[PDB]
């Protein structure tokens, strides 16, 4: 029901600081996404039906990077990011914004991460913008083993779609 | 932790920095080669700067992570690779030098214009022009004059400059522990690690050489027939048992025999393996042209250019106010985006230029899912031989025939076919000895085994010796001719130009056998066959990242440079040519001179 707040919003966060809309008491129908060839992915992890009867997470990553919005999964975005129990689920909605979230001079407002020390536990968040060491030293970046574990993804109109931004709404069922 | 491990997340920091960076300088120098402005000319400079500092930031930062204390093979290239001293390594103005010379050089050669001895209002460049001149004249003193000319503005200016590089560049070399600039060149196609697969920088020498040696026979007969044509031409001035007059073959250097068919032909009678007519009159585009070369790759189990590449690509030229540079190139700019630029006219050169070019970008999409300091053809001979083994299938009138730019019943003839072999020998055999020659002469220079006086007694013992080349005026140390040629005044390592052209014979070879080829090797099309692809795919998703040795395995199964696929590819030829030579004497005389009286 209050969808529209969710994937039709204006600004997305980067997926490391995810956001996670609560959505309870009211009915949502599902055909507002059901009939729409707009979403590119569109795949679930539990069923796929109705009942008029829920958290919605969203988040934008880089194309090649959605195959890790699923269980199990590979790494990076998987490990350092966002992670999706190897056992509980519901579905994970994507679609291409190169018109939004990339100009052709180059956009790097969203971010990710790509070192810290250990994997995410499922829905945990991570906005920890610390000097990286890979031995828990302490770090005084411009010194060398001492890297900013946070980068901006970099969205430019004519990468390949692997690399076009792509929004993500991951709908998790309680 | 582990300085291993502590490396890893080093490079995996650069990888990062440089897909990003990369990209930057990428589109700059687009921006420019398609919109020649001032703006657009000034950020191809900015970028292209924050790249040259960030490398040398990166490559100094690596200088630390000691290569001796690692076991990852992989780890242990990407920072090899990282780490080059290179400029920075000598003193503070042994380096600055170097550079003032290297680019004087660069500056001399493109600016260096002759003036006509008797009409100095008049002076031609060495583009075109002068190039015109060694390609298309006929006449003994224009072609003389011309040749000399250059040899001896430029060439002279250029010996002193030369003199010092040699210097620099060495001290340099022997000071990263290589045992001279020679050495850190044959360094390219050394490997360390995965044994069975090894190769060290004397071995490419010996290879070469060995390799050198069966081509011999053919080469030694084509010069005879060549020769033979060449004194119909030039009545008098050349001697039947000679060597050949470095002026009259085909350009400037006679790098390449290629514009001396007009005169070689062996059947001037035949004519028109050119579809150019064909295409023109079947109203096709720039589209019709990529779509078709397209297709051929899929033929074979390759994907369809990406959507970003039929979107973002220049395959026309945008004629008036938009200015742009035409050198048909392969763009791999990084982040998945891959382009073409080329001013596109309906020929079948261009036709063939773009299943060549296309076939970089398949090349250059295979080895994508590479970290960035792998992204990169084995050798650097292995991105050429690929891209030329497409225009070798497409060349094809198998292949024209299927494709309807050739009459539905046309038949082959035994003698359009020795014409079309010939075409080749002019170029890619003709070449094979100049190229070797001229980079052993260039080897000894570094390994210092001639005296700055014997620079050019030197240079011409080997012309003699190896190519069969005299020269038309005798030429002291006044000279420097070894470096009137582009590649040499420019640094640049020329024997890429004579594996390559080994590989990409070893290649073509596979595929045909690997895509069942009936006929001889040279008429073979490879369309069609997801087979041979496969195989091909095989050493095209490695880039640089298996040794260059394996890399050829996965294509031909043998762990070396083996020359007879060059040789299968010439034979209906090779025998062909020991039957014109008959009565013809094969080999020459060292002694001979064209001036000497
Ligand atoms: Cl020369
Ligand atoms: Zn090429």
């Amino acid at each position: 029901c209050p969808f529209g707040e969710v994937f039709n919003a204006t600004k997305f966060p980067s997926v490391y600081a995810w956001e996670r809309k609560k959505i309870s008491n009211c009915v949502a129908d599902y055909s507002v996404l059901y009939n729409s060839t707009f979403f590119s992915t569109f795949k679930c992890y539990g069923v796929s039906a109705t009942k008029l009867n829920v958290y919605a997470d969203s988040f934008v990553v880089k194309g090649d990077d959605v195959r890790q919005i699923a269980p199990g999964q590979t790494g990076v975005i998987a490990d350092y990011n966002y992670k999706l129990p190897d056992d509980f689920m519901g579905c994970v909605l994507a679609w291409n914004t190169r018109n939004i979230d990339a100009t052709s001079t180059g956009n790097y407002n969203y971010k990710y991460r790509y070192l810290r020390h250990g994997k995410l536990r499922p829905f945990e968040r991570d906005i920890s913008n610390v000097p990286f060491s890979p031995d828990g030293k302490p770090c005084t970046p411009p010194a060398p083993n001492c890297y900013w574990p946070l980068r901006g993804y970099g969205f430019y109109t004519t990468t390949g779609i692997g690399y076009q931004p792509y929004r993500v709404v991951v709908l998790s069922f309680e | 932790s582990t300085i291993e491990e502590q490396a890893k997340t080093f490079l995996d920091k650069f990888n990062h920095e440089a897909e990003d960076l990369f990209y930057q300088s990428s589109l700059a120098s687009w921006n420019y080669n398609t919109n020649i402005t001032e703006e657009n000319v000034q950020n191809m400079n900015n970028a292209g700067d924050k790249w040259s500092a960030f490398l040398k930031e990166q490559s100094t930062l690596a200088q630390m992570y000691p290569l001796q204390e690692i076991q990852n093979l992989t780890v242990k290239l990407q920072l090899q690779a990282l780490q080059q001293n290179g400029s920075s390594v000598l003193s503070e103005d042994k380096s600055k030098r170097l550079n003032t010379i290297l680019n004087t050089m660069s500056t001399i050669y493109s600016t260096g214009k002759v003036c006509n001895p008797d009409n100095p209002q008049e002076c031609l460049l060495l583009e075109p022009g002068l190039n015109e001149i060694m390609a298309n004249s006929l006449d003994y003193n224009e072609r003389l004059w011309a040749w000399e000319s250059w040899r001896s503005e430029v060439g002279k200016q250029l010996r002193p400059l030369y003199e010092e590089y040699v210097v620099l560049k060495n001290e340099m070399a022997r000071a990263n522990h290589y045992e001279d600039y020679g050495d850190y060149w044959r360094g390219d196609y050394e490997v360390n690690g995965v044994d069975g697969y090894d190769y060290s920088r004397g071995q490419l020498i010996e290879d070469v050489e060995h390799t050198f040696e069966e081509i011999k026979p053919l080469y030694e007969h084509l010069h005879a027939y060549v020769r033979a044509k060449l004194m119909n031409a030039y009545p008098s001035y050349i001697s039947p048992i000679g060597c050949l007059p470095a002026h009259l073959l085909g350009d400037m250097w006679g790098r390449f025999w290629t514009n001396l068919y007009s005169l070689t032909v062996p059947f001037g009678q035949k004519p028109n393996i050119d579809v150019t007519d064909a295409m023109v009159d079947q109203a096709w585009d720039a589209q019709r042209i990529f779509k078709e070369a397209e297709k051929f790759f899929v033929s074979v189990g390759l994907p369809n250019m990406t959507q970003g590449f039929w979107e973002n690509s220049m395959l026309t030229d945008p004629g008036n106010v938009q200015k742009a540079v035409c050198h048909p190139t392969a763009w791999d700019l990084g982040k998945g985006d891959f382009r073409i630029l080329m001013c596109t006219k309906v020929t079948m050169d261009d036709f063939l230029t773009a299943h060549h070019e296309m076939g970089h970008i398949q090349y250059d999409m295979a080895y994508a899912a590479q970290p960035f300091l792998l992204r990169n053809g084995a050798n650097e001979g292995f991105h050429e031989a690929v891209g030329e083994i497409m225009s070798l299938s497409a060349a094809t009138p198998k292949h024209l025939k299927s494709i309807g730019l050739l009459s539905p019943d046309f038949q082959e003839d035994n003698e359009t076919e020795i014409n079309f072999l010939l075409k080749q020998a002019l170029t890619i055999v003709g070449t094979l000895p100049f190229t070797y020659m001229l980079e052993k002469w260039r080897w000894m220079v570094f390994k210092g085994e001639i005296p700055k006086d014997q620079w050019m007694k030197k240079w011409w013992e080997m012309k003699r010796e190896i190519v069969g080349v005299v020269e038309p005026v005798p030429h002291d140390e006044t000279y420097c001719d070894p470096a009137s040629l582009f590649h040499v005044s420019n640094d640049y390592s020329f024997i890429r130009y004579y594996t390559r052209t080994l590989y990409q014979f070893q290649f073509q070879e596979a595929l045909c056998q690997a895509a069942k080829h009936e006929g001889p090797l040279h008429k073979c099309d490879i369309s069609n066959s997801t087979e041979a692809g496969q195989k091909l795919f095989n050493m095209l998703r490695l880039g640089k990242s298996e040794p260059w040795t394996l890399a050829l395995e996965n294509v031909v199964g043998a762990k070396n440079m083996n020359v007879r696929p060059l040789l299968n590819y010439f034979e209906p030829l090779f025998t062909w040519l020991k039957d014109q030579n008959k009565n013809s004497f094969v080999g020459w005389s060292t002694d001979w001179s064209p001036y000497a009286d």
